RNA sequence: GACCCUGUUGAGCUUGACUCUAGUUUGACAUUGUGAAAAGACAUAGGAGGUGUAGAAUAGGUGGGAGCUUCGGCGCCAGUG
RNA sequence: UGAAGACAUUGUCAGGUGGGGAGUUCCUUUAGUCCCUCGAAAUUUGAGGCUAGAGGAGAAAAGUUACCACAGGGAUAACUGGCUUGUGGCGGCCAAGCGUAGCGACGUCGCUUUUUGGAUGCGGCUCUUCCUAUCAUACCGAAGCAGAAUUCGGUAAGCGUUGGAUUGUUCACCCACUAAUAGGGAACGUGAGCUGGACCGUCGUGAGACAGGUUA
């Protein structure tokens, strides 16, 4: 849940704090990986109701229902380090 | 024969 | 290039068929064909009965001269017949 | 079908509190503007969405058969029961965890309960009867029970010795088959 | 008799039916051919004399005996991976280093992996034990991928006695929505339960009224899905008793059971939706008195509702005619299912679009 | 009957997954290395013959603990037709009434004079509709415990 | 060892009245208008149509029908249904 | 006076449920006239309808089980002792008697059962004596028993009577000598010698724990 909101303040932030938890998420990806590689493949994706955007709580919000589709918006983000970023995010998800 | 080769879920495997 | 020949009995004939199946090779009996390929089909024959038999006469009589060779050939009959009942059994196909 | 009273919902949250932490969560409106609810059909208990319930109200009593997830049975005593039904919100909302290897996980699956020789995962700091659920090291929920010891006197445990006893497994899947 | 010589007399009657014209006899006809047909694969086979008619003027003669073979003969066994807790490739994989032989099911469907053999009881493994996947069919994985149910809307499944079709039907709509699952008796009705709990669904109600009730009882739902009871001439490995024990009063009376439930599901359904009203209709038969004279029922009794596309993959498409009877050109659309063709039980599909 | 079923076996016979769950005397001792203290007399094995159908099965805990050997578990049955005189082995579908004792009707325990359910599918009995016959009723007339055999007749 | 019974407990089964009705829920009707853009069913006048198997061959269906006639091709008859 | 907006909201009938509130004490089976209605199919069915038997003080709780756990009570408290051994059970036919239908030996037929050649979950040595249900040695009868080697059976206990492999152990199978390398008894302690727990207390009850106490 905090990886996806975060992707999401990621493309709605200043740049510097965009590269900022860029790196943040490139060091949690780094740390944790498989246990949250299904949130970036479609087809380990549970089925088992609809993702809550609006929820009160982090569980009620049910992340593992949804995948990560901000990469399509950060690879296109005007800043080259926040692109850098971003690939080093997808070749550290490839090499997991 | 008398079977589509394209899905004819066999006995052996494969 | 390599030659390959096996001789085969009537018991040792289902594992014959096994082999068959593990290599997906086709069987040709005798001469069903008149050119089969013995390098990609498993061509199953007898022999010459002309020389087999001087041939077998010849083992006969060395049998029956040489001592020795009957004491092993006594042997090597009692390790068949526990090799037999120890071995691996076959398919019911 | 009806809505549980007072004394029912505590002996039911009673049990729910005994094997887990959070239960304004289960109780918590969701998105939609719905809730779930607690009703009794029979003996059962049963934990399932409102609008379910109130779309399953035109069924014959005699004709209900099934609502939402099977939380348990309540006794003639009056003593609440959980199930292998219940197993799964128990899952989400754990207290205690505790991991079984194959070859105890199948034990588990005949109805055994656990003993060091076959954990190999614990909780620490966990009391002599808690709650704790039966995982393996895959994560796939197994069951639900009560520790025999506490975490320092199953670590000094014999390894032919209980260390959670069985109060629930997915067998019973295979019963009522 | 010996029926070694009445099977090698079967494919000698084949042969000659085919090629009468060149091979006959001096005075024997068509009819004769035939009738000798009808008794030897009678005797051989064990069916009794008016479903073996049935059968054989339903069937070409060599499509036939592959039929009947296929009839005999079981089919390999088949798993449903329940989205809901797991995925294909993770479940196979575990079930490959528990000692278990899976290949893929096909390119149809993308939920299924077909069992070969195994060393451990498939009956027993824990993931099963926790619901990770069903013992289903391929003949009725068809049905739920003819009546794709999208996320939150109401769905009656009409008898539910296996679960599969209930639980493949809660998996796609991701625990969302409400499914009306009733079931005639209650003995079945456990079974019912055990399933859908093992299997995780929050959706769900069982109920066990009469299914010609549901429009007086709720009425109005989404999508509508009806396995009808039917005499089952496609699950003859199964269930041998079917050979014989259905005459002329069961091909009576199961028709008009299946037509009274068609109305039903017809009534039921709501023509103003905003997501679907659809209802799919299958039988585990191969009985045109049974599958399409009832589809026509209702298109000749309730104009109010449409044949649609089912977008099922495969198959040999539906009878248009047959013998004195014409039906709508509309049914050949409903597509049919036979064990020969493909190793799947022989079931009908049919599927429907309310508008008024 | 018995070439008909030969026939049948010798060609309808394609590979086909078949493995039989793991026995309740292997089961009870996995439960008794789950759990340490064992009561005194908390076993009892059914000495008595017993049918159970299914190769696995978990049984309540009611019946949890009464124990049936596969070495007395049987499958088939001598059934002798009177009217058409006439002995067949045929396989029991179930056991329906124990004249002895309910808790032996329930576990399947297998007695004199005991009615069970016999497939009659090979004999091909006519009924007044017409019908062929599938499951009969069968009183077994013989002690199954004394000898290594169950011979039941046909209640015809 | 085993057998019988009693108390509590667990597992299971059965009963737990009838008539209205709160709640809950389904369908129909009604306020209720002005237009535009689409779909369906009704209204005619037309046009095009019918391929399960077998039959040479794409047999809507029914009726009469053994002779028809752009006067040489058909019918009938034999099938096959 | 502004905004929303032909959607909601709301009302009337037909219904489903109603363990809540107020008041009072319908379906299923059977047999029948082929008497009526509805659905289906055409040259027949299914569901209702009629006649009269059988099923379903009242949300407080009640009844019940050759079942389970705990606790308790009662009877029983060892047990075999002219016991054991080689030839199965079920059903039909037949059948002397008895009996005036019932019982029924031996056989035969049907099932198990046919058309191509590991089980086991207290053991093991030295010495004495006894049995024969005899492996060898002695003598007999029979067998295509030519001779040789044998097979079955009879009398016989005078005389002798193992070792390897494997297994937790044993037997089976197999391997070796040898004339052959038999089986048992020493009497509920299986010849003589040797070797390799139950009561209470505390705390939990969906299972039990105690370096808590007592004791043969």
């Amino acid at each position: 849940a905090f990886c996806k909101q975060l992707m999401t303040l990621a493309l709605q932030v200043p740049e510097k704090s965009s590269q900022a938890i860029l790196g943040l998420l490139q060091d949690v990806v780094h740390t944790h990986g498989r246990k949250v590689a299904a949130l970036w493949n479609t087809e380990e994706r549970k089925g088992d109701g609809t993702y809550k955007p609006l929820s009160e709580t982090v569980e009620g919000s049910n992340p593992f229902t949804t995948t990560i589709w901000e990469g399509e918006l950060l690879r296109k983000h005007y800043c080259p380090k926040v692109r850098e970023g971003l690939k080093a995010m997808e070749k550290e998800l490839r090499s997991i | 024969s008398f079977a589509d080769p394209e899905v004819y879920m066999s006995y052996t495997p494969r | 290039r390599g030659w390959a020949y096996a001789l085969v009995r009537e018991s040792d004939l289902p594992y014959l068929l096994d082999l068959q199946l593990f290599l997906g090779r086709r069987l040709v009996l005798g001469r069903e064909e008149k050119d089969p390929s013995f390098a990609r089909d498993i061509v199953v024959g007898s022999l010459k009965r002309v020389e087999l038999e001087n041939n077998v006469e010849w083992v006969n009589k060395v049998l029956h001269e040489n001592e020795d060779i009957g004491a092993l050939k006594r042997v090597t009959a009692k390790a068949e017949k526990l090799y037999m009942k120890t071995r691996n059994p076959a398919s019911s196909q | 079908m009806r809505p549980l009273t007072d004394q029912e919902m505590k002996i039911v949250l009673d049990k729910l509190a005994n094997y887990m932490t959070d239960l304004k969560s289960l109780i918590a409106p969701l998105e939609d503007g719905d809730r779930y609810v607690f009703r009794m059909q029979k003996d059962r208990v049963y934990y399932v969405k409102l609008s379910i319930a109130n779309i399953a109200t035109c069924v014959a009593r005699d004709k209900l058969l099934s609502l939402g997830t099977c939380l348990g049975k309540m006794t003639k005593s009056g003593k609440f029961r959980l199930h292998i039904t219940a197993l799964p919100i128990l899952a989400q909302n754990a207290r205690y965890k505790i991991w079984v290897k194959d070859n105890g996980a199948q034990p588990f699956l005949y109805g055994s309960n656990i003993v060091k020789a076959h954990v190999g995962r614990w909780t620490e700091d966990c009391p002599e009867h808690s709650g704790c659920v039966v995982y393996n090291m895959a994560d796939i929920p197994l069951g639900f029970g009560v520790t025999a010891r506490s975490t320092a006197e199953a670590r000094r445990l014999d390894p032919t010795g209980i260390v959670c006893f069985r109060q629930a497994d997915c067998g019973e899947y295979l019963r009522d088959e | 008799p010996d029926l070694q010589m009445l099977r090698t007399r079967i494919t000698d009657t084949i042969r000659v039916l085919e090629d009468f014209q060149n091979l006959a006899e001096e005075g024997r006809s068509r009819a004769e051919y035939t009738n000798q047909l009808l008794k030897d694969i009678c005797a051989y086979y064990g069916y009794n004399e008016y479903l073996a008619e049935k059968l054989l003027n339903l069937f070409p003669p060599r499509e036939a005996f592959a039929f009947f073979e296929a009839n005999e003969t079981p089919r390999p066994v088949v798993i449903r991976t329940n989205t809901l807790r797991t995925h294909r490739r993770d479940l196979a994989q575990a079930l490959i280093n528990r000692g278990v032989t899976l290949e893929p099911v096909g390119k149809w469907s993308k939920v299924g992996l077909q069992v070969f053999d195994s060393k451990v009881p498939l009956g027993a493994t824990p993931e099963y034990l926790a619901g990770h996947y069903i013992l289903q069919a391929a003949s009725s994985f068809l049905p739920v991928m003819a009546l794709c149910p999208q996320e939150n809307e109401r769905c009656l499944d009409m008898a539910a006695a296996p679960g599969g079709k209930t639980t493949h039907m809660a998996a796609l709509m991701k625990n969302t929505g409400v499914i009306f699952a009733n079931d005639p008796s209650k003995s079945r009705a456990k079974g019912l339960i055990g399933n859908i709990h093992r299997l995780g669904v929050r959706n769900t109600i069982v109920c066990n009224y009469d299914a010609r009730e549901f429009p007086r009882v709720i009425g109005g739902f989404d999508r509508v899905l009806l396995d009808a009871p039917c005499s089952g001439t496609g699950v003859i490995c199964k269930d041998p008793s079917v050979k014989t024990n259905r005459d002329a009063k069961d091909f009576m009376q199961l028709p008009h059971t299946q037509k009274q439930l068609l109305l039903a599901a017809i009534d039921s359904c709501n023509h103003a939706s905003k997501t679907g009203g659809y209802i799919v209709y299958s039988t585990c038969s191969v009985c045109v008195e049974e599958n399409e004279e009832v589809v026509n029922y209702a298109l000749s009794r309730r104009p109010n509702v449409k044949l649609v596309e089912t977008g099922l993959p495969f198959g040999k498409e539906g009878f248009t005619s047959y013998m004195g009877k014409t039906f709508h050109p509309s049914l050949k659309l409903t597509r049919r299912f036979y064990p020969h063709l493909y190793n799947v039980d022989g079931f009908f599909v049919a599927k429907f679009k309310k508008i008024g | 009957i018995k070439n008909k079923r030969a026939e049948k076996a010798a060609r309808f016979s394609v590979p086909i997954p078949k493995v039989r769950g793991i026995s309740e005397e292997e089961m009870f001792k996995v439960v008794k290395t789950g759990k340490k203290t064992h009561k005194k007399g908390w076993k009892r094995i059914v000495t008595k013959p017993t049918f159970v159908g299914p190769d696995f099965t978990r049984r309540p805990v009611k019946y949890e603990r009464f124990i049936r050997p596969m070495g007395l578990r049987y499958k088939k049955a001598n059934v002798t037709h009177p009217t058409l005189n006439v002995t067949v082995q045929l396989p029991i579908l179930s056991v329906k009434k124990n004249p002895s004792n309910p808790l032996y009707t329930q576990l399947g325990v297998l007695t004199k004079g005991t009615i069970i359910e016999v497939n009659v599918s090979d004999l091909g009995i006519v009924t007044a509709s017409g019908k062929i016959a599938w499951g009969r009723y069968a009183q077994i007339t013989n002690n199954p415990e004394n000898d290594g055999c169950v011979n039941a007749v046909l209640l015809v």
